[PDB]
Formats: structure tokens, C-alpha cells, sequence
């Protein structure tokens, strides 16, 4: 595997140093690299593909090492060089891409192609080279057993899901109270309603309530946390619970009272924030618990004092609502985020191949399948796969 | 010639050389060369089979020999060409001065 | 502390380009610059930690060097080299860790702790070393007094401010006119409401207008402006300016006319653009101020005439607004965006280790109290303590 | 055009790499590139701007080279670099600004400033190296 | 001078140096041993052209 990775970091190191004009002596140091290759390749034969749509290419090798002396460079050395470039190029991808597709059960984590099973084999270690690319850097990390780690602006952690429920109903869905949401990707937006007005609850006040688990725990969170929640903020017709009718919630927004929100770890309490908005650090955890209140205004101008009667028909609903962003974290497993490519480029080489559905992945590579279900094997699947999309982006984007 | 030559004189295969009975090492150490200039060296030489081909002034088969080098010569200038980027590094100094 | 730097990405560049198999040669020169470390150390002795729950720990120094024969490198010369490299690192963490904690009022900029006072000492300086990881970079140009600069994605620049201003308002609160808003991060929505639809007004026009000072100037900045705040755009029940009742909001939106966005730098107008949706760009500026119009419509269909009577109740408020967020700009102070983890890394190793408050930032690092009170001192430390977080990252995450 | 690029990370892994306290041979392969540099250009003189509000100054090249005789470096060798480089940054900045104004419908694909096209000329090629940004 | 003078009473003689023709050998010495005066020595010297 880690061999796979520098025979990219050569080619673009080289499609990038080697130009018409440079100065040998900035190359003196990758050339060698370059040719080392050359050597431990030739007198093998490969291939790749197989499956679905994917076309079986053959390869084989036979070219040398440059080497010939000249203090700078001469076009014609360049030209006789992307030559022999411009294979391998064609080489890898077809190599990635025809590991980029097989998922494996049991051992998910190693390499399945007949190509790069080859690949891990000793005599090909000679070539590893320069790993510094965010993501292998943190394969090796692991493989030695030890703590990993990832960068993700507006990750995408919470698997899609828009529901509510109804603390309190009845037939005409008159008089409802309970809570609705959306928790999906980095973002959380969660309503409490009361249609009532908490006229006849203890203190005219009534608590509400939103519990996210996620499936893999985020650390050093930076996070924006507003009031109000704009999603639920207006009227809508929404299906009952059993999908036999329809209720009608026409909201009008109060402040939320009492906010409180804990980030929390195993059930341990890591942060906790009372009614604080706008940014808000969260360092470590797998919970977060979003606590609010909707109080019945103590003193209310006419105006207001005509929304919320004594007596049905209640036809203004109060409802007071949070939003919570992660706008970024880190994690120790991967996932997709707002910015990388990997989990597109995955599920883009299995599209445009017509790769049939495995037994690891949701069909379509499906995010919200995948994170909802976020099994051990899907995990070192998707990272193996998602470190070759990132070794292949180097070089084919 | 490859060995105590060419090979490394020009840093390239330090790994000296081995043929066996069936191409022949002045053709094979092409595929594995890089300076043009060398290269062209290598078929030319491999393929230049003294066009063993004729039939003149009324059957006179006479295996004959390429213009090229008949007088377009520039074979020559080109075996050359490729020696003038002869010149490096690898062993002892006596060398190199030597045999450049 | 430049020398701190080094430390890292020599390891970085170690435990990355140093494994099984490669040439020599690819390492040659760092290599070297390894070694030379080792020994500028060896004899030395240090002491870290010591405040609130960390934990005290002392560091002694006495290496082999590396061996500088082999031609390729062997699994065992790694394995060898790994068990060096380990300390290093613990060492580092506990040593970014102590001074990341440090606050100090007179000179909050130079070095705080035992174990870092220690590292600028001369004798050290031998081992300076390729910087070009953008936080050094700008900590360098800022000691030789020189023209900064760092890149945001969503910077975060507004301190949380979510209020109101009633231009016109009385007892009753049933017939207002004047202006809400929300400013958080990177983001302003501002909404003007005249709840007469300028019946009386002068040209049937309600001028607003929101101004808003950023404690940094920025350059660069790209820019979305929409129109209409959806936000303010839904029934609201809201507090009095004095606290003592509720008024009601009931919106209806018409689009904002004569919209003038001006982004001025001292007093001056930089850029301005009239009535300008889109991406905007604004390249140094230190104040925006947002002005927009109700027009009350000049002609209505019926069901549109029937929203605004000559005579009160006004029961359907008219409401113009705009929405302006800032994805990118430069500055040339160090802040908070959406995308690095800096603030969450610095407030989250405080956190952990119940780190006290101490005399320059505010209470858990609080965003919005550090942007609202931006200070030199906040800022000389909170720079300080940034390049700590990503001197630290390159390593540990 | 490239040749601009090389430029650059020539200043940046410069301003970068060169420092108070590093081993020589950790820009032995660096040093060199540079050096390679101050040659080509002294002798040809250059014009920036002559637009809108864009001014006109003018740059000229006769400098001497880096000092290689250095075990680490002794800061006395870098304020005698520094100074160099800040006379090829303030350069490339008016450079570059003076060739991101002109727009060519015709060929809006190739250099238009006297300044860079003079840069495309083969002399300077010498330079390029390190294609990784 | 590597071999006989410096490295053999400067208690760094232990391989005694093993050279086998061209790269450069004092060179080799300065990335070699520590000590700055001795140090200086290598890198104006080595380096040191017209
Ligand atoms: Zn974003």
C-alpha cells in the first residue's frame, strides 16, 4: 500500500520539477528516486479490471534510468521523459481505480486487487518515499496502532433526519405540543411548540428537549449555536404520525428560555453552555443535548395578549427553537465534510464504472446509510478507499 | 564497450551487465537508455544488416549497404553527436580524463 | 520560539519521510539537520507543566545519532529510529501544551514558561529550519515589522449581537417602525419593519439604515449580499426595549429599494454598490454600513390593498431586508473562522486541563468577548498562542 | 510566463528556508538555484506600470551573489540576504499587478506587459523549477 | 589528513575511515564529526572556489 503512494508523489514531485530549463542539482536528490523505480518494475507484468464496466488492461515494463550529465535542461530531455511519465500515469489510475471498487468482509482493511496485492510484496518496498499527504500520513499512524486524526470544515456527522413529536395530541390536532427537527450533516435545527402557550403548565413555562447521538465522536469543535430555528418558523400542513391526516402549525416565535447546551461524552457532562450564542468550543464528545424552554409572556400588549386566549381554539402556536452549526472538527475516524472530494470521487469512479453493489457499502455509497450504520468494516473500507482517492488526486483530478 | 564503457562512465546501469546467446547487448541496452542521442545509436547499429538484397546489371545478387551511410555519412556525425555527452562521473579520477 | 517551530517539522518530515525502503539520498540533507538537534539537546534538562490539573514532568537528554552509512534503509534502522522520534513527541505536546496556557498582560507576545524562556536562549538557535508553514511565516514578517496577512473561509469577525431599534414606537407597540438584526461570525441579517407601510411617510418611503464596525479592518473579502432577511421574515413575539411587556411582529416582506452597501475604511467610502446581488467584492474596510428603503407599493391588486389600511390596526407589518455574508477575506490580525481549529485547540487544552482564568482572556475564551474587546495584549497573546495551536497540529491532532 | 512562477517559491522557500540558525547543507540545493538567478537577470533593465493610476517605476540589476564559505548561519549572513530579496519582492509585486490589468480579446491568453514579455524570452528559462502549486 | 591526523587523536578514530574513490572526502568529514572551530574550517574550505 504505502508503496502505492509514492509512485504518485514521484510522478507529480517529477511532472512538476522537471522542466524545460531547471537546474540539475534540484533534481539530484528525486532523479535517483525516479530511476530506482524504473529498475524494481521492469521484468513484471500487471492487470487491472475485470469488473462491471470496468475495461482489463495489461501491462508490462521495460525502460531505464536518466542519468546522462548537462547542468541544465534541454527540451528533448524533457519530451523523451513524459514519455515514459505519461504511461505510468495511465498505469496508477487504472490501479486505483480497480482497487477503489472491491469491499471486503472480513478483512475490509487490506489491500483485494490483483494488482496491489502484488504491490505489498517485499521486492516493491524499495521505492516507498516522502510521505507527508494529510492522509497517508495518518494511515501509517494507525497501522502502527496509534492515535489518528482528520480536518473537516462543516463535517458531515449527522445522518439525514426530519421528524417530530407530539408530546401531547388529540384527534382535531388542535391543541399539540412536542418538538420537530432537522439534524443533518454539520447542522441541527430543533423547535419546541406549545399550542397553548403553557396557559395551564407549572410556572407557564414548558420544557423541551433534543438529544443527538452521533456515531463518532467529534473533537476541538468550533460551533455556532442561535436562537430561533427558520426551518420551522413558518406554516405548514404536515402529515400525523400514523399518516392518516394532516395538522395544521401556524408558529409565531418567542425567545427560547433556558437554554442550555451540553456536549457530552459517555453520559459525562464535557461542556455545557447556558443560554450562550454565537461560537462556542466543544472539545470532546458523542452527545449533544439541547435543553430549552418556551415561557408564557408575563405581561403581554394587547397584541400579543390576542394571539394566546384562555380557551380554544388556540390559533397562534408558540414555539421557540435552536440552531447548532459545526462549522469545524476534528475526528478520528473519516468522513465526509463540505470541502474534501474523497467521498465524490469514491462514489464517482463506482458510478461512471457501473460497479455492482457489494457486500459493505450502501448502494450508491448512500452517506446517510453509511454514517447511520457505521460499522467497523464500513470504517476501514471507506478509509482505505478514501486514502486512494486522495493518493489518485494528486495526480488525476 | 558497455561494460568498461558507456553503462558507467554515464552513471547509468551500475549494475555493469549479463547476456546470454539471443539479442544481443549492443540492441536490448537500448530499450534501456536515455540520451536520444545514445538511442539511435543502439537500432541503427542493431538493424543496419548489410541489406543483403540486390540484383543488378542483370543478376548480380551483390548484398549491398545503406545511403545513409554510403555517403549521407552523417551516421558517422551522428556516432559522434552522441559521444560528445559522453563525459562524467562514478569511479577514479584517471579514469574519466582518460578516457573522455 | 521560531525555534520550536523546527522541532516539529523536523519530526514531521521524519516520521514521514523516513520508512522502509527509499534511498539515502532523498534524506541526505535532512538527515543532517536531524543529528545537529540531538546534540544542541543532549546534556540539557527541562521541566514542563506545573499549573492547575497538569501534570508536572521532567525531560532529560542522552541520544545516539543516526547512522549515516547505508546505502537504502532497512526495517530496523526505522524501528530504531521511531523509538527516538516518540519522545520527541510526547516531549513537544507537553511543551506546546505549558505555554498554550500562559497569559501575561505587559508582554503577553515573548515567552512564558520554563520550559520555552529556556529555547530562545542562544545556544539553541542551531536549529532554525524550513519555514514555511503559513503561521511562522506571517510570526516572522511580524517581528521584522512587515506586512502580514492570513486567509479565512467564513472569518469571524462579528461579535454575537442580536437586538432591535424602534424608530417609532408607543405603549401599545401596534404601530413601530425601526430596525432588528442579527451580526454573528461572518454573517448580518437586518431588517427594517415600518408597521404604517409609509402611509405618512414622505414619498411613501421609510429610509433605514444598519451600521456595523469591525474591530479589524479586512481586505480581500468576497462577498454574498441577498436581499430580504429571513430571519425577521416570520411572527414574533418579542421583549420591550425596557423588559417590562411583549410586543407583536407580524411581517410581510416587499423587496428592499434603493439598496447602497458602503464598506469604508476610516470614515471613507471604499467600495460601494447600489442595489448589488450576488458576489460582491470589498478590499479594505473597516465599517459596513447597509442602507435600504420601504417603498410603500404604489399600486395593489385588492388582497395586497387589503394588508395596509389609511387607518390602524396595522395587522400585517411591512418588513425590507437584507442579508450580507462575508465567505473569505485577509486579515492582518490573527481570528477566528470557520474552517481552523486554533481557537477550539487552545481553549480545548485549557479546558482539559482546568486551566484558571487568567488576567487577558476573558473566561473560557469566549469568542464574542475577545473580538468585543479585541485588545493589543488579547491580540499579541492570542497571536503567541495561535502559532503555538498550529506548530502543535503538525504533529498531533 | 512559468518563469514568473520560479520567481517565487524561490523568494518563498527563501525568506522561508533562511534563517538565523540552520545547517548550510539544508539549502545547499537551494543556495544554488538562487545564485543561478542574480546571473540571468543583471544587465536587463525593466518597466512596471503606465496605467490608470498605476505607477511607472523603473528596476535595474548588478548585484553580487551569496557567500557560501557557512557552517549554520551566522545572522549577519541573512540581513545581507534579506536585503536582497526585499528588492525582488517589491519587484514582482509591480509585476505582477502590471500584467493583471491588461486584457487582450484577440490573444487574452499570453503575456501583455513589456515586463513579462520580455520574460517569456528564452534567456530566462534557466529558471523554472519546483512546479508544485 | 582525515585518516592520520584528525579523526586518530581526536579520540573519533574508531572506523579508522573507509573511502573507496570519488564523491568528495573532506567534504564527507564536515556532515560528519561536531565541533564548531573544526567545523568553520570544513565549510570555508570546501566551498571556497574563485
Ligand atoms: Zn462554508
Amino acid at each position: 500500500m504505502d508503496v502505492l503512494y509514492s509512485l504518485s508523489k514521484t510522478l507529480k514531485d517529477a511532472r512538476d520539477k522537471i522542466v524545460e530549463g531547471t537546474l540539475y542539482s534540484n533534481v539530484s536528490d528525486l532523479i535517483q528516486q525516479f530511476n530506482q523505480m524504473i529498475i524494481t518494475m521492469n521484468g513484471n507484468e500487471f492487470q487491472t479490471g475485470g469488473i462491471g464496466n470496468l475495461p482489463i488492461r495489461n501491462w508490462n515494463f521495460d525502460f531505464g534510468l536518466l542519468g546522462t550529465t548537462l547542468l541544465n535542461l534541454d527540451a528533448n530531455y524533457v519530451e523523451t521523459a513524459r514519455n515514459t511519465i505519461d504511461y505510468f500515469v495511465d498505469f496508477v489510475d487504472n490501479v486505483c481505480m480497480d482497487e477503489m471498487v472491491r469491499e471486503s468482509q472480513r478483512n475490509g482493511i487490506a489491500p483485494q486487487s490483483d494488482s496491489l496485492r502484488k504491490l505489498s510484496g517485499i521486492k516493491f518496498k524499495r521505492i516507498n518515499f516522502d510521505n507527508s499527504s494529510e492522509y497517508i500520513e495518518n494511515w501509517n499512524l494507525q497501522n502502527r496502532r496509534q492515535r489518528t486524526g482528520f480536518t473537516f470544515h462543516k463535517p458531515n456527522i449527522f445522518p439525514y433526519s426530519a421528524s417530530f413529536t407530539l408530546n401531547r395530541s388529540q384527534p382535531a390536532h388542535d391543541n399539540l405540543m412536542g418538538t420537530m427537527w432537522l439534524n443533518a450533516g454539520s447542522e441541527i435545527q430543533v423547535a419546541g411548540f406549545d399550542y397553548s402557550c403553557a396557559i395551564n403548565a407549572p410556572a407557564n413555562i414548558q420544557q423541551f428537549e433534543h438529544i443527538v447521538q452521533l456515531r463518532r465522536v467529534l473533537t476541538t469543535a468550533t460551533i455556532t449555536l442561535l436562537p430561533d430555528a427558520e426551518r420551522f418558523s413558518f406554516p405548514r400542513v404536515i402529515n400525523s404520525a400514523d399518516g392518516a391526516t394532516t395538522w395544521y402549525f401556524n408558529p409565531v416565535i418567542l425567545r427560547p428560555n433556558n437554554v442550555e447546551v451540553e456536549f457530552l461524552l459517555n453520559g459525562q457532562i464535557i461542556n455545557t453552555y447556558q443560554a450562550r450564542f454565537g461560537t462556542i468550543i466543544a472539545r470532546n464528545f458523542d452527545t449533544i443535548r439541547l435543553s430549552f424552554q418556551l415561557m408564557r409572556p408575563p405581561n403581554m400588549t394587547p397584541a400579543v395578549a390576542a394571539l394566546f386566549p384562555n380557551a380554544q381554539p388556540f390559533e397562534h402556536h408558540a414555539t421557540v427553537g435552536l440552531t447548532l452549526r459545526i462549522e469545524s472538527a476534528v475526528c478520528e475516524s473519516v468522513l465526509a465534510d463540505a470541502s474534501k472530494t474523497m467521498l465524490a470521487n469514491v462514489t464517482s469512479v463506482r458510478q461512471e464504472y457501473a460497479i455492482p453493489v457489494g457486500p459493505v457499502f450502501p448502494p450508491g455509497m448512500n452517506w446517510t446509510d453509511l454514517i447511520t450504520n457505521y460499522s467497523p468494516s464500513r470504517e476501514d473500507n471507506l478509509q482505505r478507499v478514501f486514502t486512494v482517492a486522495s493518493i489518485r488526486s494528486m495526480l488525476v483530478k | 564497450i558497455i561494460n568498461t564503457i558507456i553503462y558507467p562512465a554515464f552513471g547509468m546501469q551500475r549494475m555493469h551487465y549479463r547476456n546470454g546467446d539471443p539479442q544481443t547487448p549492443f540492441q536490448i541496452a537500448e530499450q534501456q537508455i536515455q540520451n536520444f542521442q545514445v538511442a539511435n545509436w543502439l537500432h541503427f547499429v542493431n538493424n543496419n544488416q548489410f541489406r543483403q538484397v540486390v540484383i543488378d546489371g542483370v543478376l548480380n545478387q551483390v548484398l549491398n549497404d545503406n545511403i545513409r551511410n554510403g555517403h549521407v555519412v552523417n551516421q558517422l556525425m551522428e556516432a559522434l553527436m552522441q559521444l560528445s555527452r559522453q563525459q562524467f562521473p562514478t569511479m577514479p579520477v584517471d579514469y574519466k580524463r582518460s578516457i573522455q
